[PDB]
């Protein structure tokens, strides 16, 4: 109701250089939490017990405001919050003076504009060239989360029942949270955000021929991200830790389907070409040139979905090298290159449902029917042609 | 008690502006056009008083668009009245029809009056808005650098994990590359250097030194081994540089009209057969 004659304006940010390629390029909003404008009111004034429902209202608008990543009148963000940091922590002071039936049930709904907060700044940090594929495309989705599930569903309806329903109660905000089951949905998000912190912090902490005839050796490197290795490994095992609620499986499957859909069609690819096209370097193993003729091939064990350490893993791998080698020999010598499907009898289809796959007792099959492939031609090469 | 709780909060704020009319100037000013509330300097905007904190965010928020369709204008309009390289008025047309995009997607949500508060507005343009903003993004040193630059770094883009990107990417990438397509053709069918100012990895030299190397002991054409994109192997690199040269030396003192011309519409025909191909394997065969 009042005025401080704060001079609030709106203008774009002078630097680029710093703010990744989805970076918000606005100024940011003039600070109420310590530069006030045009009301300072405590509720202490309206704090009697009978005015508790009125209270409530006026709750409710700060409330289904900070959901939406914007704090509301009576929340002041704490002094450690600092607009011109990316990096800055997410913490804020609501008053204890009014009843606890503001602040109870307030801390479970602004957890979730927190979490809602590092998300966006999340669906900006991962947006990095360096990140590689995996997690950018996966940005992509945790973007689609936001804009067509928590908002249209959230917001529209909220912001409808608080302009027309008789008194919408919190509790039922609660139970309409809950009966679009978001919330679940958002901490499965949350902990697979964490866990990837978890092991960029780890990376960041510590610096520091015989039998199957491959002219091969390991190249063990670590770099200071993880890779789609290793974010796969992550989401398998999550999915194991998480067996038995159906809505969380069914959600699981769909982003594990819905993120490698060209890592398939690049694994597929080698398996069935032997040809190896990967920009950002996140491919199981990758060749020289970093005259071919010793066409020597490394192991980035960092990005393998297994430990390696048994003798089946190690199988498989090496079961998977042989069959490229093979693959790539064959049109490099007949001077073609691509490999006509036609060419044999044993087909082969794309990992269409890369979730089961990943499982077991399929991913052997499909590796070695594709040795199978390979074997039946590259001997039909050396023993007609 | 059976009253409405935002009747019971609305009047409790007395010195505010009815939230319709709030949505009245914010549909005005979405396109960076001066109104009664906000009056764009042409480089920002002055958020008047009796506006709540809150307001005063989403305002940042939403009017994130229009300072990006301004910033857009200005180098839109700054660029064309140059003479610059063709592949830069690509990324003006591309960039413009961009701008009338948006321009009929906000009017048409004024028009068929989906919108009945700011969040609401906000959750319909959140994609316009990261469009723009990955628009922007791109073009930050159009006036300074030539445009292989922008080939090779869109050439890299076009595998980003993300879809729209993804998308945007290969449109632009897709124009360039057909025009760029038209470069290499003219200089496999005729040899020639014209109006390349630089983009082109193939360069003449006007040199002093050995100022008879353009009359008998030399050939002034001369292939710059960091100037070639990553889209295309080395070796047909050099391919193609040979071939040009055949074709000035055959020409130029071999005097073989009837081969080279033959020959030079043959593979014009070729080539201009498979444009909507690209750069591709079908391609480097011929």
């Amino acid at each position: 109701m009042e005025i401080k004659e704060v001079d609030d304006r709106a203008e774009l940010l002078r630097y680029t250089n710093n703010i990744p390629l989805l970076g918000k390029l606005v100024n940011h909003q003039p600070l109420w939490s310590t530069n006030p404008k045009l009301k300072s009111f405590s509720l202490e004034k309206i704090s009697a017990p009978d005015q508790r429902r009125v209270q409530e209202a006026l709750v409710v608008k700060d409330l289904l405001n900070v959901l939406i990543g914007l704090e509301g009148t009576y929340i002041r963000y704490f002094n450690d919050y600092e607009p011109s940091d990316p990096e800055t922590p997410i913490e804020f002071k609501i008053a204890k003076k009014m009843d606890p039936s503001f602040k109870t049930f307030s801390r479970r709904i602004v957890r979730y504009g927190k979490q809602y907060m590092i998300l966006t700044r999340a669906y900006e940090k991962w947006s990095d060239t360096s990140f590689g594929m995996v997690l950018q495309r996966f940005a992509y989705e945790i973007r689609r989360f936001l804009e067509d599930v928590y908002l249209k569903t959230l917001v529209e309806r909220l912001e409808r029942d608080f302009n027309k329903v008789p008194n919408f109660s919190i509790r039922e905000l609660e139970q309409i949270i809950n009966e679009t089951e978001v919330n679940k949905q958002m901490e499965l998000l949350y902990n697979i955000y964490e866990e990837i912190f978890r092991e960029i912090e780890e990376r960041r902490t510590n610096q520091s021929s015989l039998h199957l005839r491959l002219m091969v050796a390991f190249d063990t490197t670590v770099y200071p991200v993880p890779k789609g290795g290793a974010i796969l490994k992550i989401f398998q095992q999550k999915i194991l830790e998480n067996l038995g609620d159906r809505s969380s499986v069914m959600f699981l499957k769909k982003l594990l389907n819905n993120i490698s859909q060209d890592y398939c069609t690049m694994l597929y690819e080698w398996l069935t070409q032997g040809i190896l096209n990967d920009p950002y370097q996140e491919f199981m193993t990758y060749d020289d040139l970093e005259r071919a003729w010793d066409t020597q091939y490394f192991i980035r064990k960092d990005v393998l979905l297994r430990d390696c350490d048994s003798e089946e893993d190690k199988n498989l791998l090496f079961k998977m090298l042989r069959t490229g080698i093979l693959l790539k020999v064959v049109r490099a010598s007949l001077q073609i290159p691509t490999i006509p499907s036609n060419s044999s009898d044993i087909t082969i289809q794309e990992i269409n449902d890369f979730a089961d796959l990943m499982e077991g007792s399929n991913l052997e099959l499909y590796v070695d029917k594709c040795y199978s492939r390979a074997n039946e031609i590259f001997l039909k090469l050396f023993f007609q042609g | 008690s059976s009253v409405t709780l935002r009747q019971l909060s609305n009047p409790y704020y007395v010195n505010t502006i009815p939230e319709e009319d709030i949505l009245k100037y914010v549909s005005y000013t979405l396109l960076a056009t001066t109104s009664a509330l906000f009056p764009f300097d042409h480089e920002q905007i002055q958020i008047p008083s009796k506006i709540p904190n809150f307001e005063s965010g989403l305002l940042h928020l939403i009017f994130e668009a229009g300072l990006l369709y301004q910033s857009l204008g200005y180098k839109v309009e700054k660029f064309r009245m140059l003479n610059i390289s063709p592949m830069k008025k690509a990324l003006i047309i591309e960039i413009s029809e961009e701008l009338q995009n948006y321009t009929a997607f906000v009017n048409n949500l004024v028009s068929s009056g989906t919108v009945v508060s700011l969040k609401s507005l906000y959750r319909e343009i959140y994609e316009n808005i990261i469009r723009l903003r990955i628009y922007c993004r791109f073009t930050e040193h159009l006036e300074e650098l030539s445009g292989d630059t922008f080939l090779i770094e869109l050439n890299i883009f076009k595998s980003h994990g993300d879809l729209t990107i993804r998308k945007i990417a290969t449109n632009l990438f897709n124009s360039m590359i057909s025009l760029y397509y038209e470069y290499l053709m003219n200089w496999l069918t005729k040899g020639l250097l014209r109006a390349t100012y630089g983009e082109f990895f193939i360069a003449e030299n006007t040199d002093t030194n050995g100022t008879d190397d353009d009359f008998i002991y030399h050939i002034p054409i001369e292939f710059n081994q960091e100037r070639v994109p990553a889209f295309i192997p080395k070796e047909l690199a050099y391919k193609i540089f040979m071939i040009g040269k055949s074709y000035i030396f055959l020409e130029k003192y071999c005097k073989e009209v009837q081969w080279t011309n033959e020959f030079s519409k043959k593979y014009h025909v070729l080539y201009q057969s498979n444009s909507y191909r690209g750069i591709s394997t079908n391609f480097f065969e011929i």
